[PDB]
């Protein structure tokens, strides 16, 4: 009896506790959710089991650092980019599948 | 620890029925063999069957037990009786 | 032949009702039956079929022994794509010789690209000025970038990916095309943990929503 | 009688078991949740101010260079990554429509 | 008929364009290494790229020629 | 001629339903509802299939059914049978061929690899835990222990693997303890038997 009487008598207590304190956190979010509601709008799809956001997403920017002259790299890349060409070449495949949808 | 003894015995059985006999005895006799109890139970499934000659004696400790060592909380006793042991193991599953 | 035309388009209508249940339909099956017995009988299958957006050709032999049954080889044609990720995952199963969960997994890589495409569509319709077809909506990323000035840009690049066991999974990161000029006017600096906290944004509240925000703030 | 007490103080026991679980992990989600969102609703102020930012610094010098470094580079690469295939997708296609 | 001269030119410019990739040796040290072919998709590397944009012009042509351009109601939505 | 072209259609109809059988899943459309046939299947190995009995009416029950009841459906049934059946299905199919992957490789294991068993191992209808013991030939005794906690996948996700009795001597043993792990953890279980066995 005693342990028993002991064991539970806490724990309903933390409850109680846990209670009013999930209580307030929910007044408190409630209030704060209505801020990012001030720009953003307040709205199908299926979210994921918490792995979306688990693996390295920029895994690349040190992939990119053991390739040679990263800076010459960078700086070939962009004297490509200005080229004309291949900006041709871009908005003639987007006119090109602009009708396929 | 239910008051301070009672003979249990347990003998698994094929599609994991595991069947246990419990013979009850007070605080102050050694439990009795001529008043036993059955109950049969199966693994990570919400059922169990019982045979209840003199379970009414204490019911709710078989059944808090029960709960306890199957790992659920809430157990209730369905109103469905019946001898024929094998028909009701079809009918609760949906196996006929 | 009445009553025969009328069973056979009874049949007809279960079956397409079983293929919008499966959302595949099987085009042609061609059936060979050999026995060679020492009763082990091999049962070869061709067959082409097509998923919504998808066309695929296989093949496979299996075996039946007097009272098991395992497939003996096969052999599958895919059509060629962007998405060669799909082409090697066909050959890991192809080694594992597993077809249901190959087509479930097909089904959902298609699912998942239906869903990808029409999200696409409908945020270039709501703002056609903002959005780039950087590839088309059938694309992998998107690109965001303000015609004023094209020194920012924002891609949002989405991948499908195949589990070892089978499991089907998106992922979605970004990158911002930046200016050091607008690095070096705010020092706030909160670019650095952009991909995380995206993803939790998107966790939070989806990806149509977070794109609808984001471009919200672009205003 | 003790043994009564036994079954009402193991029920009372097996019914807040499970009680204190659900609060719990709804409590540990709701405060993940204000943190996430708090983060966000400043990422986002953080990016629009950034935004607001360069959108006025170029209407003052819209002509100057605009240099880029390595966080960058990776998705123009992206760009630069043109091997024909959708366009080979698209002629397809378009052959299969010309029917 | 503009498909035809913007078909021309970027003809004649393929060729400048294999050039401006050749004109580095970083780019074709990149190739090889599936650890960015598999990030960016699919993979980075166009030295076939004669073959393709030869091939694309005649059909191109023959396109000119012929000129080629809940769960309730869903299930009861189709047993009709 | 019209009879002809009605068998040919029929035989055709027939190929494709058995080509619909001989893939993910099977239903037969009845009075009442679709007897559907759920196959299985794991590493080319076809296995053991299941149906369920469905009501087209739109209070939904299943009258009549083949799976076995400790796969859990009832919670999935106020999930997602009502509304996105789609999913429904696919969840359970998912489950089915999971808990027969498990049952395979569990009996598989029972009956060609008991050699190298030093004792029976203990297995749950589900087979979400696995215990067992083996000893491989030096010869070196091991106990692993599997949990299967995912459950629609056939691979555990914590595996343990100990003996009792005997103290550490050999960083080899360790090694070897470390490469079942590993195994467990990434490969099927009757594959790595076979692979370290022979």
């Amino acid at each position: 009896i005693d342990k028993m009487v002991e064991t539970t008598e806490l724990m309903t207590g933390n409850i109680q506790s846990l209670k009013n304190k999930i209580q307030i956190l929910a007044s408190e979010v409630e209030e704060e959710e209505e801020r990012v509601k001030q720009m953003h709008q307040i709205n199908l799809s299926l979210p994921e089991l918490s792995q979306k956001t688990l693996k390295a997403p920029t895994l690349q920017k040190e992939i990119l650092a053991l390739i040679p002259n990263q800076n010459a790299l960078l700086k070939d890349l962009d004297i490509l980019h200005n080229s004309s060409q291949m900006k041709s070449m871009s908005t003639f495949i987007e006119e090109a599948y602009k009708k396929l949808d | 620890r239910a008051l301070k003894n009672v003979t249990v015995s347990f003998r698994e059985t094929e599609e994991n029925a595991v069947w246990i006999r419990i013979a009850w005895g007070t605080q102050y006799t050694k439990p009795n063999q001529y008043k036993p109890t059955y109950v049969v139970y199966y693994s990570q499934t919400p059922y169990a069957f019982t045979s209840s000659s003199m379970l009414r004696r204490n019911t709710p400790l078989l059944g808090q037990a029960l709960t306890i060592a199957s790992k659920h909380h809430q157990i209730v006793k369905m109103d469905l009786r019946s001898r024929y042991l094998d028909s009701l193991k079809a009918i609760v599953f949906k196996q006929y | 032949s009445k009553d025969l035309k009328n069973q056979l388009g009874h049949l007809e209508s279960e079956l397409s009702f079983l293929s919008t249940l499966t959302g595949i339909n099987i085009r042609n099956h061609s059936k060979q039956t050999e026995d060679l017995t020492s009763r082990k009988v091999l049962q070869r299958h061709r067959l082409s079929g097509n998923c919504h957006m998808v066309t695929f050709q296989l093949e496979f032999q299996i075996l039946e022994i007097q009272l098991s049954s395992a497939v003996t080889d096969l052999n599958i044609i895919m059509e060629p794509t962007e998405c060669s990720e799909l082409s090697e995952f066909v050959s890991r199963a192809e080694e594992r010789k597993d077809l249901f969960m190959f087509f479930r997994s097909l089904h959902f890589f298609v699912e998942w690209f239906e869903y990808r495409k029409r999200t696409f569509k409908h945020l270039k319709e709501k703002y056609p000025d903002a959005v780039y077809l950087s590839e088309g909506p059938s694309s992998c990323s998107m690109g965001i970038r303000s015609a004023s000035r094209p020194g920012f840009e924002l891609v949002i690049v989405w991948r499908i990916q195949i589990d070892e066991d089978g499991k089907v999974f998106p992922k979605l990161d970004l990158l911002t095309k930046v200016p050091q000029r607008a690095l070096e006017l705010d020092k706030n600096r909160a670019i650095e943990t952009a991909p995380l906290s995206f993803r939790t944004l998107v966790g939070l509240l989806g990806i149509e929503a977070a794109l609808e925000s984001l471009i919200k703030s672009l205003c | 009688k003790k043994r009564q007490r036994m079954i009402e103080v193991q029920d009372e026991l097996l019914r807040l078991e499970p009680q204190l679980k659900q609060l719990q992990t709804k409590y540990d989600e709701l405060k993940e949740r204000k943190s996430s969102l708090r983060n966000a609703a400043y990422f986002l102020s953080n990016l629009k101010q950034l935004y607001q930012d360069y959108s006025d610094v170029q209407a003052q010098e819209p002509n100057v260079k605009e240099t880029y470094d390595s966080s960058s580079l990776p998705a123009l690469l992206f760009k630069a990554r043109t091997l024909l295939g959708a366009e080979s997708h698209l002629r397809n296609i378009n052959h299969q429509l010309e029917k | 008929d503009e498909f035809m001269m913007l078909l021309s030119k970027v003809e004649k410019l393929s060729e400048e364009i294999m050039e401006i990739m050749q004109n580095l040796s970083s780019i074709q040290a990149l190739e090889g290494s599936r650890e960015l072919e598999n990030l960016i998709g699919i993979s980075c590397a166009s030295h076939f790229l004669k073959r393709e944009m030869q091939k694309t012009k005649e059909l191109m042509t023959k396109v000119n020629k012929q000129k080629l351009f809940d769960s309730y109601e869903f299930l009861k939505a189709i047993l009709n | 001629n019209e009879q002809e072209a009605l068998e040919e259609k029929l035989e055709n109809v027939k190929a494709i339903l058995q080509a619909y059988h001989f893939t993910g899943l099977s239903g037969k459309l009845t009075s009442r509802g679709v007897c559907v046939c759920i196959s299985t299947a794991f590493e080319g190995n076809l296995l053991d299939s299941y149906f369920v009995d469905l009501v087209i009416q739109k209070p939904l029950r299943i009258h009549h059914h083949s799976v076995p009841v400790f796969i859990p459906l009832e919670e999935i049934a106020a999930k997602y049978l009502q509304t996105n059946i789609q999913h429904f299905l696919f969840s359970l199919c998912e489950y089915l061929n999971a808990y027969s992957g498990r049952k395979y490789q569990a009996d598989r294991l029972q009956s060609d690899f008991a050699a190298l068993l030093t004792g029976p191992l203990q297995r749950n209808p589900l087979c979400n835990l696995l215990s067992f013991t083996y000893k491989l030939d030096q010869s070196f005794p091991f106990c692993a222990r599997l949990l299967y906690k995912d459950l629609t996948a056939t691979l555990p996700t914590d595996v343990t693997v100990t003996c009792q009795g005997v103290e550490v001597l050999s960083t080899s043993w360790e090694e070897q303890r470390a490469s079942h792990e590993t195994l467990f953890c990434t490969k099927p279980l009757h594959q790595v038997f076979a692979s370290f066995t022979r």
